[PDB]
């Protein structure tokens, strides 16, 4: 926006932890099972 | 100090029993004085053995603490102490970099100590277990009376008294036997009782019957005799100095691991201090000199490195415990897969040390059993007349019986009460025939006239189990040729006939074939003695003949051996195939061990000794070129009086060595002589004979379950179930490992560069740090570990058993080619890859490339709150630095992304992943929890504190992988051409 | 030699020769479609900069500015980056309709030049004369300080609104146009004197938005003198100055997140 352009200085780092944080557990997990496919 | 110890013994054997007091101050009736032994006591010590001075692990584990890498580390860890130093007193810092990072580092260092330490371990208990030979107690007889004393207060001169069942207390001159046997197993691997007797009967004291040796037992029957030997100076007593003296020595990995250890330290010295000084022409203060030579060591050394070698090695011994075969030594784990000479006891090892059948001869034929102990052959003969009733005289002119509670073992390997031959065919005829018990039982015997020295034979009268007879069968048992002079018939293929000479002339032709294949042979024969001559109540005297024991009916022949385990002319052939050299080294005698030789295929089909030249044309062996002859069999005799040099030409000259009758020290000679010629060898094992051989041995292999426990005391590693099929396994495992770890190496090494080049365009450009020390331990020993320990996992790319072993001079671990391939080429692509993710960063906040150079100084800068980017706009200190720090975050990440494709490139060192493909579950995890590791680093709160992680941005993690991208391209390429053509270029500059 | 001869010594040397040349030619490519994707006139992200920064021309040792009153080179070297900045605020510096305007001499409202486009000219920059700074070689004795408020492209400082109550309560509140600086240490051993733009104590907001180096060049932001005629004297005193405002925020890490950190001792 004008005046109103706040937005442009902001970045949601918060969403971005949650979901990196979530990616690298699933690959953790995916990791066991791939290697649990016979100890 | 050991080479007296490696000589043959000198003995008073040779000396009456009168002559021999003399020498010892002795009475041969009454003994010493309780005053006269005490003094001896005082004078020449204790009966007893002493353990060699060791070395204590606190100084183990510290002198690992100091080679190479170490080394670096300390140098880094006191640099950072000294900056921290510098700062403390200069201008109050209250950070804690140099501070932490110093003692980050130091731990790193001993951490890495535990590692190497864990790796370079030495179990070794020799002198115990020879220590657990030496009875507590001994009976002698002093002042005319026989006490048992503590075993040390025997002393040289005092007269000791043996019986069945007790272990020689020390060196004995036999004065007085009464049936006396001995087990010299101890010496000769070979269990046979042994006679003693007082009379002198060989000049070889090893071989004469007179004198009894500590480390041996009785057996039976009981001998008095004088002590010539005490503690140190018996015979067994010096092999046992030698076997507990003998130096260790540095294994071929372990030699390995140092030369990689030289070269990257090399290099690390030459970069560290050829910048240090680069910095200070450029004007660098001392105080940030030192900050940037930290930084240039942790970049350079491989921090994680020696301990994936570890792990690699551990998981490689863990695969082989699974299939029976026990490492005590990690490195011992490499030491098979680059072995070239096997040098191999007999008995116990190459054989199952049992007496057993092995050919009959019957219906003029010659029969073969099965000598294997799975019985894998197949049968003989059961339908011939002829066999029955020579089964019937092997079962019932046998007094060997199976010990109480067998029933749930195989028969061949059950315990047995008897001498080895009645035992061979107790197991024989229980095999074919089932229960011999119940033979026995259906045939009582009434009469047995046992074996005798004078006699040559045994014979029994039993019970004809035939109820339309039910009367007395007479069986014996004997010395071939005195059989065949009590015959007057042969049961041919059921019905008798007389004993013409053609049919003993083909009795005379089996006996020396039989003979010839180093078997011990016995005739068997029968005799239906007259019913109208013999009532059912006649009475047999077996003193005097009572009836007659000529004319008799010869049944046949039965020869036998104590044979190969089954899988050993298998495992034998495929160590030949893979080029390594098998040499036999036996105490026993040369017919039998040459025999074997040929059984196993240590001597091949159609090779000849000079000996065999000589008798097969019919001249003397002087006149025969010995060049002519590639198999030759030593005795231990004749090896005594030749030379070393000697020793090296018959086995440069030969391919085919078998030394007989060898001492413990001439087997410990026979693997020097073939260590001195550059040969990795191999000891395989079982008695104590073999000890100082398994001690000098690169790497000693004991068998598990036949195994004395001073040669399970003496290897590096054990076969639990006696299976040498395992050897053949082991040499493949080594092999493997061998190159799954330059795979490995390769893989950490060549992510080192994106770690150095940073710092030097720090100094040359002037721009800000790309990365930083932290990150760089945050690779080293975070990301990389699991993906390079991965590596262990690969399978072979080829037939790694049809190649001859590695020139351990020439074939090195790591060389000029690994770092070419590391440093010069990939390594080169990620480190650009990095910094392009870096200039991404830096360009998208503002500071595009262009402007970047030369601003490190007002960027460092604390006091300068303002800085201007490219695009006009003031940043502070504190907020540049975060998009700094973030440059390290996706710097680091890019190597981990770029380390991905180099995973998959170390996967195969000439095959393609197309080819060898993506079976190694391990490297999947790897790449997995590498990014998991990675993204946890980036986005978990608080990091940014801890290790100044900042959180990226989504199109951050792509920077580089089209680099990533052209590294598996690059490397399958290159691959590609190295298959394409075996000539060299793209082979003799980068396989690896 | 070393390793191998030298017709190997040289095929060792054509091919890392090529090898390089071609990675090089790699990385510069990479680095062409990186800069493509940019603009010339707006950084891709803004979020590292946000907060703006506080800084000022006293070059701080360590946020410190001891000096002795009574010695003539104790302060002659804060006196030359003083003199650097406030040297480009001269009005030879700021000279005819180009790219230079007159602006109103009391706070205004922003004032906007369309868009970050080159459809025209250098954006045209507010003036500012260095003589709006009243008192302030300089102070010799008792500091007079400038303070500065980052660069920030597109960046629309708002002031805090009188909705409830405030640090400086409702004193010469102009609340429409002034993103006030308001400096303190109890401690209060000093005397806080703010000069600036309509001898307000704070930034006309009529000198934003910042269109950049490349539609902006010669732009001049605003500046706030601030003189600590302290009648005490030998002793540390940490005295910090903060800016208020919607868009201003501070940070424990960053201590110059929107405002100063000054350790003032004349040691005289
Ligand atoms: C910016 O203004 C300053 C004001 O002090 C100028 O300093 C002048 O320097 C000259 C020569 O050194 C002196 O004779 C004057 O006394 C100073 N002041 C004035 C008001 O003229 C400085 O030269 C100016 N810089 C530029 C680039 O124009
Ligand atoms: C950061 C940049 C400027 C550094 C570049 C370093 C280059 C010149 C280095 C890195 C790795 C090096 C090579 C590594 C391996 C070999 C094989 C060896 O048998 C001869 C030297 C040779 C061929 C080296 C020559 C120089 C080399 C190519
Ligand atoms: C600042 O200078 C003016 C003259 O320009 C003078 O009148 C005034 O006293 C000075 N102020 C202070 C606080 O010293
Ligand atoms: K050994
Ligand atoms: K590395
Ligand atoms: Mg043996
Ligand atoms: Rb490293």
């Amino acid at each position: 926006e004008g005046p109103d352009n706040d937005e442009r200085f902001t970045y949601d780092y918060y969403r971005l932890r949650v979901v990196g944080l979530i990616v690298a557990a699933v690959l953790c997990v995916i990791g066991i099972i791939i290697l649990l496919a016979g100890k | 100090l050991d080479e007296l110890k490696k000589e043959v013994s000198m003995d008073d054997h040779k000396l009456s029993l009168d002559e021999l007091h003399n020498k010892y101050g002795t009475d041969l009736t009454r003994g010493l004085t309780n005053a006269r032994a005490k003094e001896i006591l005082a004078r020449d010590g204790p009966n007893s053995l002493t353990p060699p001075p060791t070395t204590p692990e606190w100084i183990k584990f510290c002198r690992q603490l100091f080679g190479g890498f170490s080394i670096l580390l300390w140098i880094g860890a006191i640099l950072c102490f000294l900056a921290y130093g510098i700062q403390a007193a200069t201008e109050d810092e209250p950070a804690n970099d140099n501070l932490y990072l110093g003692v980050v580092l130091s731990t790193v260092v001993i951490v890495t100590g535990c590692f190497s330490y864990y790796q370079e371990a030495k179990s070794s208990r020799i002198m115990d277990s020879f220590k657990n030979m030496v009875p507590q107690q001994a009976l002698v007889i002093r002042d005319g009376e026989k006490s048992t004393i503590n075993a040390e207060f025997v002393v040289a001169g005092d007269l000791v008294e043996v019986k069945g069942g007790d272990r020689i207390p020390a060196d004995l001159r036999i004065i007085s036997a009464h049936g006396c046997k001995v087990d010299n197993s101890s010496l000769t691997g070979e269990s046979e009782p042994q006679t003693r007797s007082p009379e002198f009967s060989s000049e070889n004291p090893l071989e004469t019957r007179n004198i009894a040796f500590f480390s041996t037992n009785c057996v039976e029957g009981t001998a008095r005799g004088v002590v010539v030997y005490t503690g140190d100076r018996t015979v067994m007593g010096r092999i046992a100095t030698l076997a507990s003296g003998l130096e260790v020595g540095r294994t071929p990995i372990a030699i390995e691991i140092e030369h990689f250890i030289h070269i990257i330290t090399g290099v690390a010295v030459f970069l560290g201090v050829s910048f240090f000084i680069l910095s200070l022409i450029l004007g660098y203060s001392w105080l940030e000199a030192v900050i940037f030579l930290i930084g240039i060591i942790v970049a350079n050394v491989p921090e994680g490195l020696l301990a994936t070698v570890t792990v690699c090695l551990t998981l490689t011994a863990k695969r082989m415990a699974r299939k029976n075969c026990l490492v005590k030594n990690l490195e011992a784990v490499e030491t098979l897969g680059s072995t070239s000479t096997i040098c191999s006891d007999k008995t116990g090892t190459l054989t199952q040390n049992r007496m057993t059948v092995a050919h009959m001869w019957f219906d003029n034929q010659i029969h073969e059993a099965d000598t294997t102990e799975n019985q894998s052959g197949a049968a003989f003969d059961k339908t011939s007349a002829t066999w029955s009733a020579l089964s019937r005289i092997a079962a019932l002119c046998n007094r060997a019986v199976f010990q109480a509670g067998q029933d749930n073992v195989p028969i061949l390997k059950r315990s047995v009460a008897g001498d080895a031959s009645e035992s061979a065919l107790l197991k024989c005829i229980e095999l074919c025939c089932g229960s011999v018990q119940g033979m026995r039982d259906r045939n009582p015997k009434i009469v047995e006239i046992p074996f005798n020295s004078t006699n040559k034979y045994q014979l029994s009268i039993h019970e004809n189990e035939k109820s339309s007879e039910s009367r007395y069968l007479l069986v014996m048992k004997g010395a071939p040729e005195r059989i065949l002079d009590r015959c007057s018939t042969i049961l041919l293929n059921g019905a008798e006939e007389p004993l013409k000479e053609d049919m003993k002339e083909a009795f005379q032709n089996a006996y020396l074939e039989l003979g010839g294949l180093g078997e011990r042979v016995l005739g068997f024969c029968h005799f239906a003695l007259p019913e109208d001559k013999y009532n059912e109540g006649y009475p047999f005297d077996a003193d005097e003949p009572n009836f007659p024991t000529t004319d008799l009916c010869f049944v046949g022949l039965m020869a036998m051996i104590d044979p190969p385990r089954a899988a050993v002319p298998d495992a034998v052939g495929k160590c030949r195939s893979a080029g390594i050299k098998v040499i036999m080294v036996t105490g026993d005698h040369p017919i039998t061990a040459k025999a074997i030789a040929k059984g196993v295929g240590i001597i091949s089909e159609g090779n000849e000794t000079i000996e065999d030249i000589a008798a097969r044309l019919n001249i003397p062996i002087g006149q025969v070129n010995p060049r002519d002859a590639k198999a030759c069999v030593v005795h231990g005799s004749d090896l005594k009086d030749l030379s070393t040099e000697v020793l090296d030409d018959i086995l440069h000259y030969h391919t085919e060595i078998v030394f007989a009758r060898t001492s413990p020290q001439q087997k410990l000679i026979i693997v020097e002589g073939c260590q001195r010629q550059g040969a990795i060898v191999a000891v395989t094992g079982d008695g104590v004979n073999d000890s100082p051989a398994l001690k000098k041995a690169d790497i000693g292999v004991a068998m598990g379950i036949s195994g004395s426990d001073v040669s399970k005391q003496a290897a590096d590693m054990i076969l639990l179930d006696d299976n040498f099929a395992s050897i053949v396994t082991g040499v493949e495992e080594g092999r493997l490992i061998f190159d799954n770890l330059k795979k490995s190496i390769a893989y950490t090494l060549t992510s080192n560069i994106p770690e150095i080049t940073p710092f030097l365009v720090f100094i040359i450009g002037n721009v800000p740090l790309p990365l930083g020390t932290v990150t760089i331990l945050c690779i080293d020993l975070g990301t990389d570990m699991v993906p390079a320990i991965s590596l262990a996992y690969e399978q072979a790319e080829s037939d790694i058993m049809k190649r001859q072993p590695r020139n351990p001079k020439t074939d090195k671990l790591v060389n000029e080619r690994l770092i070419s391939m590391a440093y010069g080429q990939i390594g080169m692509i990620q480190a650009l890859g990095g910094f392009f993710s870096y200039f991404v960063i830096l360009a998208e906040n503002g500071f595009l490339p262009m402007d970047l150079i030369g601003k490190r100084v007002r960027w460092d800068d604390r006091w300068i709150s303002d800085v201007e980017d490219s695009f006009g706009q003031q940043w502070t200190y504190e907020q540049r630095k975060i998009v700094e720090f973030t440059c390290h975050t996706s710097f680091f990440i890019s190597i981990v992304v770029v380390q991905w494709a180099d995973l998959i490139i170390c996967k195969t060192r000439r095959n393609s992943i197309f080819q060898q493909g993506m079976k190694n579950k391990i490297l999947i995890f790897g790449l997995f929890e590498e990014t998991a590791l990675a993204a946890f680093l980036s986005y978990c709160p608080g990091t940014d504190v801890a290790l100044r992680m900042y959180p990226l941005k989504p199109s951050w993690w792509f920077c580089a992988f089209p680099y990533s991208l052209i590294i598996f391209l690059y490397d399958e390429m290159r691959r590609f051409i190295i298959r394409r053509s075996p000539g060299g270029w793209v082979e003799q500059e980068t396989y690896y | 030699f070393l390793g191998r001869t030298g017709s190997s010594w040289f095929k060792i040397f054509l091919f890392y020769l090529i090898f390089y040349g071609c990675l090089a030619g790699i990385f510069i490519g990479t680095i062409q479609v990186l800069l493509l994707t940019l603009s010339d006139f707006e950084p891709k992200y803004q979020d590292r900069v946000a907060p703006p920064g506080l800084s000022h021309a006293p070059y701080a040792i360590k946020t410190e500015i001891s000096f002795s009153i009574s010695n003539p080179k104790s302060y002659e070297s804060f006196v030359k980056s003083m003199h650097k900045l406030m040297d480009l605020y001269n009005e030879s510096s700021q000279a005819g309709n180009s790219p230079f305007e007159d602006c109103s001499d009391t706070p205004a409202d922003y004032i906007k030049r369309g868009d970050l486009d080159d459809s025209q000219g250098q954006k045209k920059a507010c003036r500012f004369s260095r003589m709006w700074l009243k008192n302030c070689g300089y102070a010799e004795g008792k500091p007079c300080v400038v303070a500065k408020l980052n660069r920030i492209i597109g960046f629309y400082p708002k002031p805090l609104k009188n909705t409830t109550d405030l640090p400086e309560e409702l004193q010469a509140n102009y609340n429409q146009y002034v993103l006030p600086l308001r400096c303190a240490a109890r401690e209060k051993i000093g005397s806080i004197e703010y000069f600036g733009l309509g001898g307000y104590a704070g930034f006309p907001l009529q000198y934003y938005p910042y269109y950049g180096k490349r539609l902006q060049k010669k732009y001049l932001q605003p500046l706030l003198a601030i003189q600590f005629t302290n009648l005490t004297q030998n002793m540390e005193l940490r005295i910090e100055c903060k800016v208020y405002g919607e868009n201003i925020d501070y940070s424990e890490k960053d201590r110059f997140r929107g405002r100063f950190e000054v350790k003032i001792e004349v040691k005289s």
